[PDB]
């Protein structure tokens, strides 16, 4: 992803 | 004699030294002892959020405080339009709208990868999930009750904006026969369940927009923190509605008959909200909605935070396939009917091996049609288990048929079968297939074309007998995988997660219109794969150990299940009910002699009611901690006595003969640590039960020899004789239909924990030391302050109060205030004792401190609101405060400090009677802060302003  | 106020008794210095010992011990094993493993992969997204802004003040007047957000995923979402059903989010206390991007992101991959692909979902009324998100400001819900009111109203007024949306083609790209929607799945998490339950009984609620509530650690049976009056009346109203709602007998009479509440509690590891507080059996019946714990849920398996309820990988999977097996866009209400919703949450969320729990196989239409020699090569023998060590012996599609006992015998059958190989669904060529079949009868007999019965050819010989089975693959219960290389029922590592096993109970009756259980293997080649089948007596397999809990606190309990032992054994402890005595289980070595084990012990430790199972694969040495009687959640609904206490499910080997050793003992400090969660909110409360009994001792001492003795000699005073006798008052109060039976003092009435009232009488003398000497210290520092200023200067050289709490000022910032006057007339008295050090200056010191420590004490409750107010100044939203309210809530605090201020000391106590009145108030405000503290905190408050009152009372009289 980008975003935990 | 000049005592000095530091000054401390031996017995009082070592009953506060244990007093905070004990309280280090509660705390430090409740960090340390017992603790699950933690279970949960981390999971990644591209978050992105649409405001919709169109909502604004003229939809609702909040909409100036707070906001509405759909959630749109990268590389999914490529345009801010609704094309499915709306779903909406509800964050917590101090939570972020941001939260939902997980839960929101996994349903927006899952319907591009797989579902709007799946041409049958789709016929089936399958849409997206559209997720919206609501922004309370990271309000602080748990705190104020006019926050959740505020909360719900503005979520019914987006619910009416959010079905409005559906109606626009410029926003929503739906197909043009599906029904406009009028209803909206609430995920709620924390107290953002709480809101959701609350909008139902809102006065702007529109009838039939909520019918699927899901809430994930939420509080639904006790309010966390009582500091709020309208939250602890908040809690009655909704906890009221769905108990006479649920209680109607008619159908039409029950505004909640359509809707389904399913809790889901993170467990021990959720330290913010006590998973007790999530039980909803008191409020919901079995055919609306559960209480589940993430322990039990089938490829969870694992206990979560509060915070990690949202993000873990495991359960954002779980609930979105949960929720795409309930949503029908065919139907207005966006879900189907609620007995298929109840039984798509129980698929999903339960093991599967409840007594709720549905079996589809033994009554389902049959799938297959099984052509088998006569010679009975096939058909084995009764009584004799099926284990298939290896899959693909023989080389060709092979039948094992195991006959059905007979139903003649009394006792109790099971079928149990378990297998590590994936369960073929109908229709589909695997690795192992296994199927109820029925004797085809030789004559042609009437019946259907068995147009989806498929053919399987497996005799070859004249016999070819016919048999019609049907496909057990819907009743399969997903067990973890016990290998000899497991550690945890999960796997933070994707990659090195191990496929489940599968596993089938049946009971005798259910299956017996049946002749056989098929088991295919259809493997050619040798592959790894065990099969164990066989049928097993209740009284072989099922154990209950009826020992009272003494002795098994005092000896524990040891079981030597045989190694005759069927492959699942069940052990019941009907006496271990409690949440707050934690054990510790002991599994002895299986000895497999001259082979290795299939697999390796599986532990299944669980509770009928909630629904929180706990496993342990390769079992050895587990922590037994369980999730049973809570102390202030209403009292357990009536159960069988065979599904009360703890009962522990082994399976293991049975084909290794060597008996099995099962060990339970308690786990004393881990028992110690498990009274964090359940009494923390008491020493916000019970303090005040100490504080008051010294002060009472206090005014006795002063009243009749004119000396005002400091608050550590009148703790010396009060210990020896009030405080233990008002504690066993208190034992014999708690000795001494309704859902708040539970709610007050210890909230166990069960004479076994009386220690408990003991025990937080101990800590809080500690606590009330300890904070005894810091006020001294604050005291002396700013004292110390004073003077240095005073030294650097000469080295180097009313009335209104009353108006500003009626117009704009909270009384608890005004009480803040009187506390901050109160520490400088502290200040003042304690300088002028030690310049003069008469004993009319001690006296009054000691009287200002105490007051203070008794101001301090009830500061706690009011802080809380003071941060809401200063949140909604920063946000601009002001609300109106009723002066009535205000002006009598603070104006005995602020006279008494004037008087103190002046110097006046509270003059010595028709006469006798005026000096009873003080020894009553202050007995009473002892009892109530011990009886009504936890529950009722918000009370103490007024209780305190009445005394203050009095002191008034007595200052004016001279
Ligand atoms: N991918 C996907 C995922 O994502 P993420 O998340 O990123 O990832 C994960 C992560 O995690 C972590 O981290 C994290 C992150 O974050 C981020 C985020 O952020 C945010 O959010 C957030 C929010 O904001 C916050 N707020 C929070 O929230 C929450 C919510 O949500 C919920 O809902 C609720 O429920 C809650 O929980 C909340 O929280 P809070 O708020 O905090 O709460 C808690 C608390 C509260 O309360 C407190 C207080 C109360 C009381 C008080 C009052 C009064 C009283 C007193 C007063 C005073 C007095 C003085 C005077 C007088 C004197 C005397 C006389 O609560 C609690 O805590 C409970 C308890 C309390 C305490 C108690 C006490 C008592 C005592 C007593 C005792 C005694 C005892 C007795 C016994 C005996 C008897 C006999 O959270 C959230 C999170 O989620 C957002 O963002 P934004 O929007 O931006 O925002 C911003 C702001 N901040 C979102 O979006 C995000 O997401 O990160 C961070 C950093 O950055 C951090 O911080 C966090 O944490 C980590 O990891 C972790 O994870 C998990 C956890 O979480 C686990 O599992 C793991 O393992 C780890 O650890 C990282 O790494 C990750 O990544
Ligand atoms: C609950 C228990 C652990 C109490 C802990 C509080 C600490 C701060 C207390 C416990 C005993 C206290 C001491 C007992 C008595 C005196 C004599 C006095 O002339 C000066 C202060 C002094 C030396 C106190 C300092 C603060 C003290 C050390
Ligand atoms: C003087 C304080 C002692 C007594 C109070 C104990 C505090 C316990 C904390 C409970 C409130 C936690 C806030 C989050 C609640 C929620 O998210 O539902």
């Amino acid at each position: 992803g980008t975003t935990s | 004699p000049w005592r000095s106020p530091w000054a401390i008794s031996v017995f009082a210095f070592v009953t506060s030294l244990l007093g905070i010992g004990l309280l280090l011990a509660v705390i430090h094993s409740s960090v340390t002892r017992q603790i699950d493993p933690k279970g949960c992969r981390m999971s990644y997204m591209r978050p992105s959020y649409a405001k919709l802004s169109d909502f604004d003040t003229e939809h609702t007047r909040l909409a100036s405080k707070y906001s509405l957000y759909l959630y749109r995923e990268q590389g999914i979402d490529h345009d801010v339009k609704v094309r499915g059903v709306p779903v909406l989010f509800i964050p917590g206390n101090a939570g972020s709208y941001k939260q939902v991007r997980p839960i929101a992101a996994e349903a927006a991959n899952y319907f591009h990868d797989v579902l709007q692909h799946d041409e049958a979902a789709l016929r089936a009324g399958v849409r997206s999930l559209d997720f919206f998100t609501v922004d309370f400001n990271e309000d602080i819900t748990a705190f104020h009750g006019q926050t959740l009111l505020d909360q719900a109203e503005y979520l019914n007024e987006a619910i009416r904006y959010i079905l409005s949306l559906y109606l626009d083609p410029r926003v929503s790209e739906r197909d043009p026969d599906l029904p406009d929607p009028t209803s909206v799945i609430v995920l709620g998490h924390s107290m953002g369940g709480i809101v959701a339950r609350t909008m139902l009984i809102m006065p702007n609620y529109q009838h039939n927009s909520i019918n699927t509530i899901i809430t994930m650690s939420a509080p639904h049976a006790r309010p966390p923190v009582s500091f709020d009056g309208q939250i602890v009346q908040t809690y009655k109203d909704i906890n009221n509605y769905w108990r006479h709602a649920y209680s109607q007998k008619w159908a039409n009479d029950n505004p909640l008959w359509h809707v389904t509440l399913v809790s889901i509690a993170g467990g021990g590891l959720d330290t913010v909200v006590p998973s007790d507080y999530a039980s909803i059996e008191s409020l919901v019946p079995d055919t609306h909605g559960f209480t589940v714990f993430t322990s039990t849920i089938p490829n969870v398996w694992t206990s979560m935070d509060n915070q990690a309820i949202l993000w873990c990988d495991q359960f954002r999977k779980v609930i979105i396939r949960a929720l795409f097996d309930i949503v029908d866009v065919h139907r207005a209400s966006q879900t189907k009917p609620r007995a298929q919703r109840m039984r798509v949450f129980k698929k999903w969320f339960l093991s599967g091996m409840e007594t709720v729990a549905e079996k589809i196989a033994p009554t389902s239409d049959p799938t297959t049609l099984l052509i088998v020699d006569d010679k009975s090569d096939s058909i084995t023998a009764e009584g004799e288990r099926l284990v298939l060590r290896e899959l693909g012996t023989q080389g060709s599609v092979r039948a094992h048929l195991m006959p059905i006992p007979p139903p003649g015998s009394p006792e109790l059958k099971r079928f149990t079968l378990l297998t590590d190989t994936k369960l073929d669904k109908p229709g589909e060529n695997g690795k192992l297939e296994v199927m109820f079949c029925s004797v085809i009868p030789s004559q042609p007999n009437p019946t259907g074309p068995a147009i989806p019965s498929q053919l399987d050819l497996s005799k070859g010989n004249a016999g070819t007998t016919r048999l019609a089975c049907t496909n057990v693959a819907p009743d399969v219960i997903t067990l973890p995988a016990s290998t000899r290389f497991a550690r945890f029922p999960f796997s933070v590592r994707k990659e090195a997660e191990i496929p489940p096993f599968s596993y089938l109970e049946y009971v005798l009756d259910d299956i017996s219109e049946h002749q056989f259980v098929a088991v295919i293997e259809k493997a050619t080649i040798p592959t790894p794969g065990f099969v164990i089948a066989e049928f097993s007596d209740h009284s072989n397999s099922h154990h209950t150990r009826h020992i009272g809990l003494r002795n098994l606190l005092t000896f524990g309990i040891s079981l030597r299940l045989p190694s005759n032992r069927p492959m699942m054994s069940e052990v019941r402890i009907p006496s271990v009910k409690s949440s707050l005595l934690a054990y510790n289980l002991r599994i002895s070595a299986l000895e497999c002699s001259g082979r290795k084990d299939l697999f390796a012990p599986l532990v299944r430790q669980y509770l009928a009611e909630p629904y929180e199972s706990k496993y342990f694969v390769n079992a050895r040495q587990a922590a037994v901690s369980l999730h049973g009687v809570a102390p202030y959640v209403p009292p357990p609904m009536s159960r069988e006595p065979e599904a009360e206490g703890l009962a522990f499910q082994l399976w293991t080997d049975p084909t290794c003969n060597s008996s099995i050793q099962v060990d339970l003992t308690v786990d004393v400090m881990g028992s110690l640590g498990k009274l964090y969660m359940r009494y923390r909110t008491v020493f916000a409360a019970f303090p005040l039960f100490i504080v008051s009994l010294v002060l009472r001792k206090q005014f006795q001492v002063y009243d009749s020899t004119g000396s005002f003795i400091t608050f550590a000699e009148g703790l010396d005073l009060s210990l020896r004789q009030s405080i233990p006798v008002m504690l066993i008052v208190l034992a014999a109060l708690t000795l001494s239909t309704n859902f708040h039976q539970n709610d007050l003092l210890i909230g166990t009435q069960d004479p076994f924990f009386l220690f408990l009232i003991p025990l937080i009488g101990i800590i809080c003398v500690g606590v009330c030391t300890v904070v005894n000497y810091i006020a001294l210290s604050l005291t002396r520092l700013i004292s110390v302050v004073i003077s240095f200023i005073g030294f650097l200067t000469v080295r180097f050289g009313t009335a209104v109060l009353l108006f500003l709490v009626s117009t704009m000022i909270p009384y608890q910032l005004a009480y803040l205030v009187a506390c901050l006057v109160q520490l400088g007339t502290l200040v003042r008295a304690q300088r002028i004792s030690s310049e003069l050090r008469s004993p009319a200056n001690s006296n009054f010191h000691n009287y200002v401190h105490s007051i203070f420590i008794l101001m301090l004490w009830i500061l706690p409750i009011n802080l809380p609101t003071l941060v809401v107010w200063m949140h909604n100044l920063s946000v601009h939203w002001l609300t109106p405060f009723t002066s009535h309210h205000n002006v009598f809530s603070i104006m005995p605090f602020i006279l008494l400090v004037e008087t103190h201020t002046t110097g006046q000391m509270i003059p010595r106590t028709c006469c006798v009677l005026l000096r009873h009145i003080t020894s009553i108030l202050l007995l009473s405000l002892a009892l109530y802060a011990a009886v009504y503290g936890v529950s009722y905190a918000y009370t103490l408050h007024q209780f305190v302003n009445l005394f203050a009152f009095w002191l008034v009372m007595v200052h004016s009289t001279a």
